[PDB]
Order: structure tokens, then C-alpha cells, then sequence
């Protein structure tokens, strides 16, 4: 999609994982990752990093 | 004046004035320019010859995002990217509503992408035949992909405006660079309207330890 409200939303949801970036279960863990996955392949290049 | 600089060509508009920012590519473009602009000349065009490169006066370290459509208004391109000095082109007005919407702000007069801080609005090929949309584009292609691998040497973020225009633009580009396609302002059933491209292009900067852009300092009062 790229441009739309969904996509919005993932990209919010992986900002604010990554200002934490103190993840306490294996959940929040492999939902950032997958995020920067999902936010590299959609957008081609963006400026955090899997951990 | 000094931060400006120019270079001569053998066709109209036969001097281009650049920032020095753009200084690495000016060899090339001027050679470019050269082998297809008598031909480019034949017709009319919008912007008029002497505005194609008025854009290169601009300079790109301090930019953070280029807003990117496919070519100029088919009638009135000012050498200025979406620029409609009276706030006449339906693209510009639809801009600034959405604009409006996420800002709140709904007193105003016009909207320029030129004026705010952090974005080069910017057209991939820099002029049409009058009246016809991406009739330029085979003079144009190897200069817009030397220009806009240029500026996305220094923006975070290039959102590209028309799904369809720019379905393949990653190919034109060498190195990756954060890549937004969105709905043209006038696509089909209001599409542009429900598009959060400004919204999202201040996450992806922010994503990037940006300073998001102020989308407000557009609107002229």
C-alpha cells in the first residue's frame, strides 16, 4: 500500500518500539523485528535496524 | 551569488545558475541537456525554457524530504515544483486540504512546497510539450535519473506523487533511499484524499532520528 492509514499505524507502532527498545517477552521482540521487516521491504530502506 | 554558480549551454535557456549543492552533477547535465534540447525546443512548452533549471538555485543539505511528481502542470509550470502563484491548480489546492485536515488550520490563501523548511518539491522530468502530460519524458530520462539520484544523495525521505507514474521507480534509483508512492491529488474516487503520505513521511523521519517536517509553514495567509 504504502500510503495509508494501516500502513500509518505500523509505522507508529514500530517508532514506539523503538524508543523503548526494552523488550521484556519474545512477543515485543519478533514484533519489532518483523516491523523493520515489513517497513524495509515496503518503503526500501528505512533508518532502524533489527536487534 | 558566490553560494551560486553557472554553467554555460548551446540551447535555450543557454545559462543554467546552480547552488553549490548540485555543483557534483553539473558536467553531466550540462553534456545531457545539450544532445536532446533543439529537439526538446521544437515544441511549446510548460515551464518556458528560461525557468526549466530554476529549481538547481535551491540548496539540498539542509533537505530532509523531496515531494516528487512526474513532470510539470501541463500549462503554467512556473520552473517551481507544484508551484500555482494564485492557488489555481487543483493538485496544489488538494495538497493544502490535506494539509488543512491534519494541521487544523482552515483560514488560508495558498499552499507552496517551495517555502518550507526541509522539502525540494520536485518534478522527475522537467518540462512537457504544452497541454500534454509526460510528452518530454524520452528527452528527459537520463537527466531525471542523474537529478534525482542527486537529491536522494541527501533527503531521508522521497515521496513520489501517482501510483502509476511511479510504479517503477526504484529502478531508477542506485543507491536505496526511504521511498514513499502515494495517490496523485487527482486520482480516481477521492484515493488522495484518504492518503496519509505527510503523516507518514514525518514517522519514517523521525524512524531516521529526523526532525519531522512542519507541513503549516506552506500556507500562505
Amino acid at each position: 500500500a504504502m500510503a495509508s492509514s494501516a500502513d500509518l499505524t505500523n509505522l507508529k507502532e514500530l517508532l514506539s518500539l523503538y524508543k523503548s527498545l526494552r523488550f521484556s517477552d519474545s512477543a515485543a521482540i519478533e514484533k519489532y523485528n518483523s516491523l523493520v521487516e515489513w517497513g524495509t521491504s515496503t518503503y526500501w530502506k528505512i533508518g532502524v535496524q533489527k536487534v | 551569488q558566490d553560494p551560486m554558480n553557472s554553467v554555460t549551454v548551446s540551447h535555450a535557456p543557454y545559462t543554467i545558475t546552480y547552488h553549490d549543492d548540485w555543483e557534483p552533477v553539473m558536467s553531466q547535465l550540462v553534456e545531457f541537456y545539450n544532445e536532446v534540447a533543439s529537439w526538446l525546443l521544437r515544441d511549446e512548452t510548460s515551464p518556458i525554457p528560461d525557468k526549466f533549471f530554476i529549481q538547481l538555485k535551491q540548496p539540498l543539505r539542509n533537505k530532509r524530504v523531496c515531494v516528487c511528481g512526474i513532470d510539470p502542470y501541463p500549462k503554467d509550470g512556473t520552473g517551481v515544483p507544484f508551484e500555482s502563484p494564485n492557488f489555481t491548480k487543483k493538485s496544489i489546492k488538494e495538497i493544502a486540504s490535506s494539509i488543512s485536515r491534519l494541521t487544523g488550520v482552515i483560514d488560508y490563501k495558498g499552499y507552496n512546497l517551495n517555502i518550507i523548511d526541509g522539502v525540494i518539491p520536485w518534478n522527475y522530468y522537467l518540462s512537457c510539450k504544452l497541454g500534454e502530460t509526460k510528452s518530454h519524458a524520452i528527452y528527459w530520462d537520463k537527466i531525471s535519473k542523474l537529478l534525482l539520484q542527486h537529491i536522494t544523495k541527501h533527503v531521508s525521505v522521497l515521496y513520489c506523487l501517482g501510483k502509476t507514474d511511479f510504479s517503477n521507480i526504484r529502478a531508477k534509483l542506485e543507491s536505496p533511499v526511504t521511498t514513499i508512492v502515494g495517490y496523485h491529488p487527482a486520482a480516481r474516487d477521492r484515493q488522495f484524499e484518504k492518503d496519509r503520505s505527510f503523516e507518514i513521511i514525518n514517522v519514517l523521519l523521525e524512524l531516521d532520528n529526523k526532525v519531522p517536517i512542519n507541513w503549516a509553514q506552506g500556507f500562505i495567509y
